[PDB]
C-alpha cells in the first residue's frame, strides 16, 4: 500500500445466464477466465495504489470496487456474484501516534494530597 | 485579432458619413485639440463586483441545461443513425458499418490518425 | 509633436481627454480605425477599430 | 574461507566500482584545490631552522629562590604566568633551575600534511624541559605547573633579549596563548608583521613546553588516582601532564604510520577537513565551547584504527587503503561504534587494538604503552553530537541515488549558530566576584569542587549542563552550550586572560543555551516522574528536592499516582522555554537572566484564530482542523447515502486546510477567508453512455450536481447550498462548481472528475493546429495539475504532514514570508510548498529541522544559494526510516537534458522541482515570469547576505518579513470601505450565516478577481502583484491592498505598430509607438473609482 502496509486481497466471482438463454448453464472458457482474472488483478491492484489504508476502508465500505469490476469486465462475460473473500495482512509498518491519532480525531489530574 | 473591434454599419451612407466625421475629426486633432471629447467609463462599483462574485440564476441555468440536452441528444440521434444506415456510394461502394459507431467524423479522424 | 493626426499606411490617430485623478501630477487616450475590406456577408461595411478601451 | 573472502572483497569493490570514479576525481580534486606549494614549506622552515639557531644559542641558570623569580619578574617587563592557586612559600619548599631543551616539532605539517588555510594554522614546536630539572616528587600539588611557567617565562624574557639583538622586533611579535584552550598550559604564540616574515603563508608558530618519556608513574598517573591535598582525582591535568610527556613516541610511532602508508597525508586532510566544516576543532570543549577534536586526536585515532579496534582483534582499516578508504573506514567505526555510555578502546602502539564493553560516562580511547586516555576532553553531548553527525555522515556515504559530496565538504554548518542548531537561549549572568560567589551562585564552589572542577568557568559550565538535562530530559535528544565572550588570547604584560565584560571580573560575555529538541515529545504539558510508594525513594527525594514547591502528587486518568508536573501551554513562548527559565532561575542564581527574542517574536508573528481558548492553544494543536474533518465526514455520510441515478463512487478532499497549508486558522463561520472554500471531488462509477462533447459534459455535470442541490434542500434544509462557476482553466466556461455550507461554519466547493475530461482534452490536442499546441499543453498541464497529481499529493503529503507535525506552522508562515513579498500570486502552491518541505525530508547536512526558524532558515537559505540553472530538485516524498530508484534518476537526469536544450536562459523554465507524484517537474512551474522567479531567487539571496552580515535581530528579521517596495514602476494604495480581520478570522465574530447571498459577496472581497483581470488583460506588456490575505496584510484593522507594477524592458523600448500589440499606445512619429502610461493609471483608477486613495510613480 501507499502507507507501506503489505497486503493481500482474495476475490471471488460467479457467471450468469442472460434471460434470452434456453441453455440450463453459462461456462466460459479458459480464454474467458484467465482474461478475467487477469483484468481483476489489474484493477486490485491499481485502486490500491492509487489509495491509502485508511481510504481503502472506507472505499471497501460501500463495496464500490466490486460494482467497478462490474462494469470493467461487462465487455468480457455476464456475472451475477462478484465478491472480495479475504484481506489479510503481511507486514507492519513502524507505528506513528500521529497517523493513528490523526484517524481517531494531553490530560491532566486531580492532585492527590 | 486580438484588442481590436468590428463595428458594423447599416449602410454605404452611414459608413461614408462616419467616415467623413472620422477624418474631420483627425483634422480637428491636428488643427485644435481641445475641442476633441472625453471618453467616460461606465464605471464599475460594488454592485458589479457583486455582481462577478454572485451565485449564478437557478431558472436560466435549468433552461440551459433542458433546451442544450435536447439538442445535443438530437445530434448524436441523427450521427448515429446516419453513420449506421448503411450509407451507400454512388458506384456500388457500401461504406464498413461496425459495432457502436456513431462517428463519421471519427471514421475519417481516425484515418486521419492512421 | 501635436501634427501626428495620420499614418502613412492609411490609419487615423483619434485621441481623447480623460477625466483626471485626485492625486495625480488632461491625459490622452489614442485610438486607431479604418475600414476594413472583406467579401463575407455578414462582415459588409465594418469599422476596424485598434486600441479598445477598457 | 579464503576464497570466499576474496569473493565477498571483490562483491564490494563491484559495488564499489562507480563511486571509486566519482570519489577518487572529487578527492584528488579538492586536494588539488587545498594543497601548499613546497615553496612555503621552505620558507617555514628555514624560518624554524634560524628559531633553532636561537633556541641553541639561549643559555641556561640553576637553583634560585621564589622571591628571587618575583624580584627578577618584576624588574623586568615580562610577567609570569601563575595559574590559580597562586604557588606560596609556605607550601613550596624547593627552588628552580634551567638547563638544555629537547627541540622537536609537533602538529600535522610535522606529520607532513601543510595545507593553505583562510585564518591561519599551527606548526606547534616542543621544548621539553631535563629530567634533572625534574625532582622526584614534582607531580604533586601544582609544582610542575609552577616549573613550567617560569621556565616559560625565563625562556620568552631571553628569546626577547636574542631578538632583540637580533634586529627582529619589526616583524617577530611574541604573545601568550593556551594549547588546545586548557586554561593550565599557556604557550608562546610567535607571528610575523607585515626574508622570515611569511605573511603570504599566513602561519603562526607555536612554542611548548614539554615533559620526557616515561618521566612519571602511570600507575600514579592514571586518571583515579589524585594529586592535590587538601579523594576525587585531577584526571584533566593528569592527561596533559601525560599527553605532554609523550607526545614523542606518538610521532616517532606515527611516522612509523606513515612509512607503512602512502595516502595517509590526504586522509588527514579529509579529516581536518570534515573537522574545520562541521565545526569542531582541537579546543577544550569542558569550558562551555565545542572541540576537542582535531588532527592530533585524528592522527591518533588513525594509528589505534590501523592497529585494530574491533571485538576479537580484528584489522578494520588496512595500510593498502586510500583517502577515501581511511575516511570511510573511520567513520563507519565512530558511527557504529559507542565510547562514552557503552565500552572502551585499548591498544599497544608499542598488543593488537581491542574493544571493551563497560562503560565509564566518559569517551576512553586507551594506548597502554605509557597509559594515556586519549579523548577525556570531549564531553558527553560532544561525542553524542559526534556520533549523530558520523551516523549523518553513514547516510550521506550509503545514499547512492544523490550526489551529496557537496553537502558533506562544501558546507560550514558553523556558519550560522541558528541555522546549526535548533533552539538558542540568551543568558545575562552578573556574577560580580570570586568572594561575592557565596552569596551570587545557588551551587558550592568549595575545595573539592575546586579539585574536580579546577576552572570556575568548567565548574559554572558542568553544573548548567547537569541542572538544564536533568530539567528537561526527553523533551530534547541534545544539549549544548556556548560562551559568547571567551578570549584565549592574553598580552605577556598581564598574569592570566583578564576581561571586564559580562557584569563580571571573567572572561565571558554571556551564555548562549542551545537545544537540540526532540519533535515529538516537545510540547507534553505533564513532566512525569517516578512512581508512588511506601516510602520516599532516592528517585523521589532527588525529585522533590529538584524542582520543590512545582513538585506535586497526581492521579491519572486511568487513575495513575505518579510524581508530575504539570506547566501551562502558551502559544507565543514555549514550555521548553518556561521550564529552562524556572530551572536557570532557581537553581543557578537569582539574578540571571534568560531570554528567548527570536522565537517570541516568531511565535507572535504567527496569527492567532478568534476561538475561544486561542492564547494558551500551542501550535502543534489540531483542533479546528479535526472538527473540519468531523464536519465533511458528516457531510460525506449525506452525500454518500444520498441517491443518485448512478451508483456514487469517491468522494476525495484535496483541501489545503486538510494538507495543513492553510494561512490562516480557519474559524467557523468565517467567510471572508480566501481558503473558506475547499474543493473535493467527487467521482462517479465508469459507464458507456458519456457524452462525446465537453461543453455537453460539464453540462451533465452540472445536472448531476443540481439535482444533489434539490435533493440536498429537501431533506436536510438546514443545509444551504449554492452555485459559483470556476475560470482557474480558460477556454472551459461551463466548469461550475457546487458551493456548500454547513450549520457548523464550513464551506466546501464541490468539482466532478470522471473519465471522459483528460480523453477529449487529448483529442483536442490531437485535433489543434501546431502553433496553438503549445497553450493547449499549458492547459492540459494545468488541468492534470489541479486535478489529479493534487489529490495524489494531498493524500501523500497527509501521510508525510502526520508524520512531521512541524511541517504545519512552516508551510504555513512560508506563505506569510512571500505573501507579504508579492510572489505567491504568480507561483503554483504546489511548488511553493515543494520548496517549504525541501530541506526537511533532506536535512543534509543540517540537524532535521525541529524548530520553525531552524527550518524556515534552511528553506530560504536553499532558495538563496540554489544554483537553480545546473543542479534539479528531486525529492523523495517519503516517510523517515516506494523510494526513487537509479533508472527514475537518470530518467529524470536525461529530462533535465532536454531541459537545458529547451530553456538555458530560463526564459521557458526556472525551477525544476520533482518527485515521485510528477514525472514531469514541469507540469507546476509555468504561469511565470523569469523577471518575478529571479527575483524570488535574489530575494533570498538578499536575506541569507543579511543574515551573513548582520547576525540575528529583531530588526533584521522585520527587514526580512517587510516588502522591499522597491524596483517596481509604479504603486497603486488602495482601501475598502470595512475592515475585514473578524470576518477573515484574526484576533487583535461572526454570529452565523446572512440570509442573503449578495450580502455575502458584499462582504467577500474582489481585490484579488481585480489583480487577475488586470494581469489578464495585460498580460503580454504588463506584470502585477498584490496582496490576498488583506485581513492580515491590511494593518491594525485589515481593510488595506496595495497594486505594484512591472513593466517589460521590451514594451520600455520603442516598437512599430502592430495590429496584434494588446497594449494602451501613444505615438511619437509617423511610424514609432510607445505605451501610455497615463491611460493605464487613468484605466485602473476608473476601475477602482471608490476604493483608490494613493498612487506614486517613478
Amino acid at each position: 500500500t501507499s502507507d507501506d502496509y503489505v497486503l493481500r486481497i482474495f476475490a471471488i466471482a460467479f457467471t450468469r445466464k442472460q434471460a434470452n438463454q434456453v441453455k440450463r448453464h453459462s461456462y466460459a472458457q479458459s480464454s474467458h477466465i484467465r482474461a478475467i482474472r487477469k483484468v481483476i488483478s489489474e484493477i486490485l491492484t491499481k485502486e490500491v495504489q492509487g489509495s491509502t489504508l485508511a481510504q481503502l476502508t472506507s472505499k471497501l465500505i460501500p463495496e464500490v470496487i466490486n460494482k467497478e469490476i462490474e462494469n470493467a469486465t461487462k465487455d468480457i462475460f455476464p456475472l451475477q456474484n462478484i465478491h472480495v473473500r479475504k484481506v489479510k495482512l503481511l507486514k507492519q509498518p513502524k507505528f506513528d501516534v500521529g497517523a493513528l491519532m490523526a484517524l481517531h480525531g494531553e490530560e491532566k489530574g486531580k492532585k492527590v494530597t | 485579432p486580438r484588442n481590436t473591434a468590428l463595428l458594423k454599419f447599416v449602410d454605404a451612407a452611414s459608413i461614408n458619413n462616419c467616415w467623413n466625421a472620422l477624418k474631420k475629426y483627425s483634422n480637428l486633432h491636428a488643427k485644435h485639440p481641445n475641442e476633441l471629447f472625453e471618453w467616460t467609463y461606465t464605471t464599475p462599483s460594488f454592485t458589479t463586483f457583486v455582481n462577478f462574485y454572485k451565485p449564478l440564476d437557478i431558472d436560466y441555468l435549468k433552461e440551459d441545461i433542458h433546451t442544450h440536452m435536447a439538442i445535443f441528444e438530437q445530434r448524436e440521434a441523427q450521427a448515429q443513425e446516419d453513420v449506421q444506415s448503411s450509407i451507400v456510394d454512388e458506384d456500388g461502394f457500401t461504406l464498413v458499418v461496425g459495432k457502436n459507431t456513431k462517428s463519421l467524423n471519427s471514421i475519417r479522424k481516425k484515418i486521419l490518425n492512421k | 509633436i501635436e501634427d501626428i493626426s495620420a499614418m502613412k499606411n492609411g490609419f487615423i490617430v483619434v485621441p481623447f481627454k480623460l477625466p483626471d485623478h485626485k492625486a495625480l501630477p488632461a491625459s490622452l487616450h489614442f485610438m486607431f480605425a479604418k475600414r476594413h475590406q472583406s467579401s463575407n456577408s455578414n462582415e459588409s461595411d465594418c469599422l476596424f477599430l485598434v486600441n479598445l478601451p477598457l | 574461507t579464503a576464497t570466499e573472502s576474496y569473493d565477498i572483497h571483490i562483491a564490494r569493490e563491484t559495488a564499489e566500482l562507480f563511486k571509486s570514479n566519482i570519489f577518487k576525481l572529487q578527492i584528488d580534486e579538492l586536494l588539488e584545490q587545498v594543497k601548499l606549494k613546497q615553496k612555503h614549506v621552505l620558507k617555514v622552515e628555514k624560518f624554524l631552522h634560524k628559531l633553532y639557531d636561537i633556541l641553541q644559542e639561549i643559555p641556561d641558570w640553576e637553583e634560585k629562590s621564589l622571591a628571587e623569580v618575583d624580584s627578577f619578574f618584576k624588574n623586568k617587563i615580562v610577567s609570569v604566568p601563575f595559574v590559580d592557586p597562586k604557588p606560596i612559600p609556605q607550601n613550596t619548599n624547593y627552588k628552580f633551575n634551567y638547563k638544555k631543551p629537547d627541540i622537536s616539532l609537533i602538529g600535522s605539517f610535522a606529520l607532513k600534511a601543510g595545507i593553505y588555510q583562510p585564518n591561519g594554522s599551527s606548526i606547534d614546536t616542543l621544548l621539553t624541559m631535563p629530567k634533572e630539572l625534574f625532582e622526584k616528587k614534582d607531580f604533586l600539588n601544582f609544582r610542575c605547573l609552577h616549573k613550567r611557567s617560569v621556565y616559560l617565562a625565563y625562556l620568552t624574557h631571553h628569546l626577547l633579549i636574542l631578538l632583540k639583538k637580533d634586529k627582529l622586533d619589526s616583524f617577530l611579535q611574541l604573545e601568550y596563548s593556551y594549547f588546545d584552550n586548557d586554561p593550565l598550559l599557556p604557550i608562546l604564540r610567535i607571528s610575523c608583521s607585515k626574508d622570515y616574515n611569511f605573511y603570504k603563508t599566513r602561519f603562526s608558530i607555536n612554542l611548548l613546553i614539554g615533559f620526557p618519556y616515561k618521566v612519571f608513574e602511570p600507575k600514579k598517573l592514571l586518571p583515579n588516582r589524585n594529586c592535590i591535598r587538601i579523594l576525587p582525582a585531577t584526571p584533566l591535568y593528569n592527561f596533559s601532564v601525560l599527553s605532554s610527556s609523550t607526545h614523542e613516541n606518538y610521532l616517532k610511532y606515527l611516522y612509523k604510520t606513515k612509512k607503512q602508508t602512502e595516502s595517509f597525508v590526504e586522509a588527514t586532510v579529509l579529516g581536518r577537513l570534515w573537522l574545520q566544516q562541521r565545526g569542531f576543532s582541537s579546543n577544550m570543549s569542558h569550558s562551555g565551547s565545542l572541540g576537542g577534536f582535531g588532527t592530533f586526536e585524528f592522527t591518533i585515532l588513525m594509528a589505534a584504527l590501523l592497529n585494530g579496534g574491533g571485538i576479537n582483534s580484528n584489522k578494520i582499516l588496512l595500510h593498502g587503503f586510500s583517502s577515501y578508504q581511511l575516511f570511510k573506514g573511520v567513520i563507519k567505526y565512530l558511527a557504529t561504534m559507542d565510547l562514552c555510555h557503552d565500552g572502551h578502546l585499548q591498544f599497544h602502539s608499542n598488543p593488537a587494538s581491542k574493544y571493551i564493553d563497560e562503560g565509564f560516562q566518559t569517551p576512553t580511547l586507551f594506548d597502554k604503552s605509557t597509559k594515556v586516555n586519549i579523548l577525556t576532553k570531549m564531553t558527553v553531548s560532544s561525542y553524542q553530537i559526534l556520533k549523530e553527525y558520523a551516523g549523518e555522515t553513514l547516510r550521506m556515504l550509503n545514499n547512492v541515488v544523490q550526489d551529496q559530496f557537496s553537502n558533506i565538504f562544501l558546507t560550514n554548518i558553523s556558519r550560522f549558530d541558528n541555522l546549526k542548531y535548533d533552539l538558542c537561549y540568551d543568558v545575562q549572568l552578573p556574577l560580580g566576584k570570586y568572594n561575592n560567589l557565596e552569596t551570587s551562585l545557588a551551587a558550592t564552589f568549595g575545595s573539592m569542587e575546586r579539585v574536580k572542577f579546577i576552572t570556575l568557568e568548567n565548574f559554572l559550565a558542568h553544573k548548567i549542563t547537569n541542572v538544564a538535562r536533568y530539567a528537561l530530559g526527553d523533551r530534547i535528544k541534545y544539549i549544548q552550550i556556548e560562551m559568547v565572550g571567551q578570549k584565549s588570547d592574553f598580552p605577556i604584560t598581564k598574569r592570566k586572560v583578564y576581561s571586564n565584560t559580562g557584569g563580571n571580573h571573567f572572561n565571558f560575555d554571556f551564555v548562549r543555551v542551545k537545544l537540540i529538541v526532540n519533535p515529538s515529545e516537545c510540547d507534553k504539558l505533564v513532566t512525569k516522574g517516578p512512581a508512588h510508594s511506601e516510602t520516599m525513594s532516592t528517585e523521589a527525594a532527588v525529585f522533590k528536592n529538584f524542582w520543590g514547591i512545582k513538585s506535586s502528587l497526581r492521579r491519572f486518568k486511568d487513575g495513575s499516582i505518579t510524581h508530575c508536573c504539570v506547566w501551562s501551554t502558551s502559544s507565543s513562548e514555549p514550555i521548553i522555554s518556561s521550564i529552562v527559565n524556572f530551572a536557570l532561575q532557581k537553581h543557578v542564581s537569582k539574578k540571571a537572566q534568560i531570554s528567548n527574542e527570536t522565537i517570541k517574536k516568531f511565535h507572535n508573528f504567527l496569527p492567532l484564530p478568534n476561538l475561544p481558548s486561542s492564547a494558551k492553544t500551542s501550535v502543534l494543536n489540531l483542533s479546528s482542523f479535526f472538527n473540519l474533518k468531523k464536519s465533511f465526514d458528516d457531510l460525506y455520510k449525506i452525500i454518500f447515502q444520498m441517491k443518485l441515478p448512478l451508483s456514487v463512487k469517491s468522494i476525495l478532499p484535496v483541501g489545503s486546510a486538510f494538507r495543513y497549508t492553510s494561512l490562516c486558522q480557519p474559524v467557523p463561520f468565517a467567510y471572508s477567508d480566501p481558503d473558506f472554500f475547499q474543493d473535493v471531488i467527487l467521482e462517479f462509477e465508469t459507464s458507456p453512455k458519456w457524452p462525446d462533447e465537453i461543453t455537453s459534459l460539464e453540462k451533465a455535470k452540472t445536472a448531476f450536481l443540481l439535482k444533489i442541490q434539490e435533493e440536498l434542500s429537501a431533506n436536510s434544509s438546514t443545509y444551504r447550498s449554492f452555485f459559483s462557476r470556476d475560470e482557474s482553466i480558460p477556454y472551459n466556461l461551463e466548469i461550475v462548481t457546487l458551493n456548500i455550507l454547513t450549520p457548523e461554519g464550513y464551506g466546501f466547493k464541490f468539482r466532478v472528475l470522471t473519465e471522459r475530461d483528460e480523453i477529449l482534452y487529448l483529442r483536442a490536442i490531437a485535433n489543434a493546429r501546431n502553433e496553438l499546441k503549445p497553450e493547449l499543453e499549458a492547459t492540459f498541464l494545468k488541468f492534470t495539475a489541479k486535478y489529479l497529481a493534487s489529490v495524489r499529493h494531498t493524500r501523500t503529503l497527509e501521510n508525510i504532514s502526520h508524520s512531521y507535525q512541524f511541517y504545519s506552522p512552516v508551510v504555513r508562515l512560508f506563505k506569510r514570508w512571500l505573501d507579504t513579498h508579492l510572489l505567491l500570486g504568480h507561483i503554483t502552491d504546489e511548488l511553493a510548498e515543494l520548496i517549504a518541505i525541501k530541506p526537511f525530508v533532506d536535512p543534509a547536512p543540517y540537524f532535521i529541522p525541529g524548530s520553525l526558524e531552524n527550518g524556515f532558515l534552511k528553506v530560504l537559505k536553499f532558495i538563496s544559494q540554489w544554483n537553480w540553472k545546473d543542479d534539479p530538485l528531486i525529492l523523495d516524498l517519503v516517510k523517515p526510516e516506494e523510494r526513487l530508484t537509479l533508472a527514475q534518476y537518470k530518467g529524470i537526469q536525461m529530462n533535465f537534458t532536454n531541459l537545458r536544450n529547451s530553456d538555458p536562459n530560463g526564459t521557458h523554465l526556472q525551477f525544476f522541482v520533482a518527485s515521485k507524484n510528477d514525472p514531469s517537474g514541469i507540469l507546476y512551474s509555468s504561469g511565470i515570469p523569469l523577471p518575478i522567479a529571479t527575483r524570488l531567487t535574489a530575494l533570498a539571496k538578499v536575506a541569507v547576505n543579511l543574515l551573513q552580515t548582520h547576525g540575528l535581530n529583531q530588526q533584521t528579521i522585520n527587514l526580512l518579513f517587510t516588502p522591499g517596495l522597491k524596483d517596481y514602476d509604479f504603486v497603486v494604495d488602495l482601501r475598502t470601505p470595512i475592515g475585514l480581520k473578524s470576518s477573515c478570522g484574526i484576533l487583535s465574530a461572526p454570529s452565523n450565516f446572512p440570509e442573503n447571498l449578495n450580502d455575502l459577496s458584499e462582504k467577500m472581497d474582489p481585490t484579488y478577481q481585480l489583480v487577475k483581470y488586470l494581469n489578464l488583460k495585460y498580460k503580454n506588456s504588463l506584470i502585477l502583484s498584490s496582496r490576498k490575505y488583506i485581513g492580515v496584510n491590511g494593518g491594525e484593522k485589515g481593510d488595506k491592498n496595495v497594486i505594484t507594477g512591472l513593466i517589460k524592458p521590451l514594451f520600455k523600448g520603442a516598437h512599430k505598430f502592430r495590429v496584434n500589440l494588446d497594449c494602451n499606445v501613444k505615438p511619437v512619429d509617423d511610424e514609432n509607438v510607445i505605451l501610455n502610461k497615463e491611460a493605464i493609471f487613468h484605466e485602473i483608477a476608473a476601475f477602482g473609482n471608490d476604493m483608490v486613495i494613493n498612487f506614486e510613480t517613478d
